[PDB]
RNA sequence: GGACCUGGCGGUGCUUCAUAUCCCUCUAGAGGAGCCUGUUCUGUAAUCGAUAAACCCCGAUCAACCUCACCACCUCUUGCUCAGCCUAUAUACCGCCAUCUUAACCCUGAUGAAGGCUACAAAGUACGUUAGGUCAAGGUGUAGCCCAUGAGGUGGCAAGAAAUGGGCUACAUUUUCUACCCCAGAAAAUUUAGCAGUAAACUGAGAGGCUUAGUUGAACAGGGCCCUGAAGCGCGUCGUCAAGUCGUAAAGUGUACUGGAAAGUGCACUU
């Protein structure tokens, strides 16, 4: 599966037109290694369906598409990088399926099919929520997805779904 | 050596580049043929080319610098410039040979005039 | 010896010599003059109006001929060999006279413009006549993907859009020098530091990746390897691009002696494979110009360059049309597609009453000066060889 | 473990000016018409290809029923003369052009690595290279075909179309013709130079498109750079999964809390 090579800090600063390097206000994880560290310690995801939030540049995206995934749900804010993806999608045909919007308002619960609903009580429900945001972000987002975890709806309306 | 590393006595006519023949340096033959009207020039040439290749094959190792080739009339004077290696009987004996030898191929009154020197006159070293 | 007067016939598959002239004959991969992309020629217009007076048609005409004249860097070896030499006949003098001064050639922007001015429209004739040469021969080749090492100007660039934009989707330029990539990409752009890139997908890099697991349909190197300063530098570019190539290597050099050992060095390199178990276990063999695999039977003392005639971007100096003389070699991976592999025409051919002049390059590894005419040969092959031209292939069976 | 030293970045930017070539400005001319050439497409079995080899007998010239070249059919054979071809090769040499390369001494630091300047002066002095072009004002060789790369015969071949590149002619009223050599009468967009006796216009002499001698004689003449020159300041002194057959170019120190933590705030301190 060949994909187009990671933008390096260059492209990046040429795509948000900061003109500089000091001025990016962001912190990206250009190391497609250390993402396939990450998507390996998420566990197996052969044949899954992942939910990954804070795409970015796409490192993770395209760590986790080396992966045989079935469906990749990208949920990304900025517009600027929905042209990478766009491209990213069109390297591999059918599993990149990008949405813009906020994650801390995205509704999970209807994006996956109702096919993967598995009980509470049995198996992790071969849905996968992989995250590299800002932190500024992930802790309302940890506390937004506790309270659901406690009431059993939103991205747990599958099952116990397993995040990282 | 290395590649970057990279980055012989010589007499007077050796040392003196072409482009001073007429400014340090002079001709070594001197003849008419070559003045405006006079004709015979590449005749005078073959004959020059003729003399140095006999005489640097008749005195092998001998001739310390190139000759001079005059002709006055129909003359042919051979100034050459020797070492004091060989003895004089065989530079007697090749002088003989040598003028009649030339006297009898040009039909002309071939003469030679020796000039031995102890070693090379370097001039300076390139 | 490819041609045995009254055996050797014309190879006639497809039907060939009934349902069309000779004019037109499979072996014929003469390309008409070619003419750069407006986009590319008035970008580089743009890119010299800064400065394109009389000054910069004499740094044109310089470094065209440093380059054409330039030498491959002498080995240590060699000198240790004449150095012995010298010594047994100031041998440090004499070697300074009797070898040639190789020089890394810094591009900075100014060396970078009169590189752009002096070489664009010559490197991209040559590297759309290597690049015809496939187009021509495998006609269902559809790349999606392209490495060009060493890409200056974007010439190869611009010849594989040219020719295959219907389908590749990526190219990979590989180059070291900062202003040369600025300039590439301004060239993309229009010539303006802003603006859209007229070709999609075109990546830029100033290293070369160095990884078997990435492999490109198309890698070439044109007039690259003449600028690596040591032989174990291009032996381990040309693994390295051998390893990355998925289909086909394209190399090409001046026409020059120099050129044409360096790639014999490089199509010996690929040939003879070392690697005990490499990633891409197909073996490669020549798709063209050699109808062989077998060494080089001008290597010794001649070389083997073609010749492309092109039009010359418009200047204060290019009037007339130019010829650019080029070495080159594709090497494929996998093996010949079949037996019948024909002669290559290495050099002018000489049309003279009623016979022609060929040197061929026969499939058994030896030249051939082959003087055709009808009586001895047959009216069909004789034809077939009038027409054809200087690097085209002869149709010729047993 | 402590103290010190050399450094090296084949480095990075800027600053000011000398900043001439090169710019930019500025000045003066160079697109239409008719033919001839370059490229492309289309078309033919084929060449709208050439005249030490036609024609013409103002210049030039197109196709000429010249002749060579091409295409389609044939013929000749020991013949021209131990025949005949300008067919190749300077990718054979020579020649002619062109390309590229071409140390010692003396002091200082306690006699450590190490360092050495002040002018109203304080240690410093001494040829090769090339698959190059040229077989027309020139040679020395080598190869080719010899029922044909030789000699003839019968027909055809004589292209079309655009966009652009180039060249030759005439292109006027500040002109043209006569007399005169200047007071008469009749007619009707890129590019090339600039910088002065230059551009432009007009005459003569030569060797037989090239070399020399003259006459008349302009317009513009301001700003800034690339690049060496002259110096000055600063900066700067990369990462990762198993090493590359890896990727790439006001500020601080503590402590406490931190659930909108790519670090923030609170309290106390330092320069
Ligand atoms: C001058 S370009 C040759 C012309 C160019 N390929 C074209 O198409 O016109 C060669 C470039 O290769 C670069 N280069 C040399 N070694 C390299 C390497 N190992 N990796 C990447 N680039 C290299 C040099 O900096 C040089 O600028
Ligand atoms: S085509 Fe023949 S002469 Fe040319 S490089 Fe290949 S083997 Fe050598
Ligand atoms: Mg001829
Ligand atoms: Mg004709
Ligand atoms: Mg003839
Ligand atoms: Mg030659
Ligand atoms: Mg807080
Ligand atoms: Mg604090």
């Amino acid at each position: 599966c060949r994909l187009p090579p990671l933008p390096t800090i260059r492209e990046i600063i040429k795509l948000l037109r900061l003109q500089a390097a000091k001025q990016l206000s962001q912190n990206f994880l250009l190391d497609l290694r250390l993402t396939d560290k990450i998507v390996r310690k998420a566990g197996n995801l052969t044949n899954a369906y992942v939910y990954e939030v804070g795409p970015g540049p796409g490192g993770i995206t395209r760590s986790i598409l080396n992966a045989d995934v079935a469906e990749l749900l990208v949920v990304e804010k900025d517009t600027r990088f929905i042209p990478g993806l766009q491209m990213l999608s069109d390297a591999a045909p059918g599993k990149l399926r990008i949405v813009h919007g906020d994650v801390l308002t995205f509704k999970v619960e209807k994006a996956f099919s109702e096919s993967l609903k598995r009980p509470w009580e049995d198996d992790p429900p071969n849905v996968h929520i992989i995250g590299n945001l800002p932190f500024s972000v992930s802790t309302p987002l940890i506390i937004k997805w506790l309270e659901n975890i406690s009431c059993r709806d939103g991205p747990f309306v599958y099952g116990r779904t397993q995040m990282t | 050596r290395e590649l970057p590393c990279a980055w012989k006595p010589v007499t007077y006519e050796e040392a003196h580049a072409p482009h001073y023949i007429a400014h340090r340096k002079g001709w070594l033959s001197l003849h008419t043929g070559n003045l405006d009207g006079e004709d015979h020039a590449a005749e005078r040439t073959v004959e020059d080319v003729f003399l140095r290749k006999f005489m640097w094959g008749t005195f092998p190792g001998c001739l310390a610098d190139q000759l001079v080739l005059k002709r006055r009339g129909n003359q042919l004077e051979i100034c050459a410039v020797v070492l004091r290696q060989l003895s004089p009987h065989k530079y007697y004996f090749l002088v003989g040979y040598s003028e009649t030898l030339l006297s009898y191929f040009y039909k002309c009154p071939v003469r030679l005039h020796l000039q031995t020197v102890p070693s090379k006159v370097v001039y300076k070293y390139l | 010896a490819a041609l045995v007067p009254g055996v050797t016939q014309v190879d006639n598959k497809s039907g060939f010599l009934q349902k069309r002239p000779h004019r037109q004959h499979p072996g014929i991969l003469k390309l008409p003059h070619v003419r750069l992309p407006q986009a590319l020629a008035n970008g580089a217009q743009l890119l010299l109006l800064g400065s394109a007076g009389p000054t910069m048609e004499n740094q044109v005409q310089t470094l065209t001929s440093y380059l054409w004249s330039r030498h491959l860097p002498v080995e240590p070896e060699e000198l240790q060999r004449r150095a012995r030499h010298l010594e047994k006949k100031a041998v440090l003098h004499a070697l300074r006279k009797t070898t040639y001064h190789w020089q890394e050639l810094s591009y900075t922007e100014g060396l970078s413009l009169v590189y752009m001015a002096a070489r664009l429209d010559g490197g991209f004739a040559a590297v759309s006549r290597a690049f015809h040469e496939i187009r021509a021969r495998n006609p269902a080749f559809q790349p999606q993907t392209l490495m060009d090492f060493g890409s200056g100007t974007g010439s190869v660039t611009w010849a594989a859009h040219s020719i295959w934009g219907q389908s590749l989707r990526e190219y990979m330029c590989v180059d070291r020098s900062a202003a040369m990539l600025v300039l590439a990409e301004k060239l993309l752009k229009g010539g303006s530091e802003s603006g859209e890139p007229y070709i999609p997908g075109v990546f830029f890099r100033q290293f070369l990746p160095v990884s078997p697991k990435v492999q490109f349909d198309v890698v070439v190197s044109a007039f690259s390897l003449s600028e690596l300063p040591s032989k174990a530098d291009r032996t381990e570019v040309v693994q390295t691009l051998w390893r990355k190539t998925g289909h086909f290597l394209v190399l090409v050099e001046n026409g020059t002696k120099a050129g044409h050992s360096l790639l014999m060095d490089a199509r010996d390199l690929v040939l003879k494979g070392k690697e005990k178990s490499p990633l891409d276990p197909r073996p490669g063999f020549v798709f063209a110009p050699c109808p062989h695999e077998l060494p080089c039977p001008q290597l010794t003392n001649l070389a083997c360059s073609f010749s492309q005639a092109y039009h010359p971007i418009p200047f204060s100096w290019n009037k007339k049309p130019k010829e650019e003389k080029f070495s080159m070699v594709i090497l494929a991976r996998g093996s010949p597609e079949e037996a019948h592999r024909w002669p290559r025409i290495t050099q002018p051919v000489l049309k003279r009453p009623r016979h022609v002049h060929c040197h061929l390059c026969c499939p058994d590894g030896h030249m051939q000066h082959a003087v055709l005419t009808a009586r001895r040969h047959g009216r069909d092959l004789y034809r077939c060889a009038r027409v054809s031209s200087w690097g085209d292939l002869l149709p010729v069976l047993t």
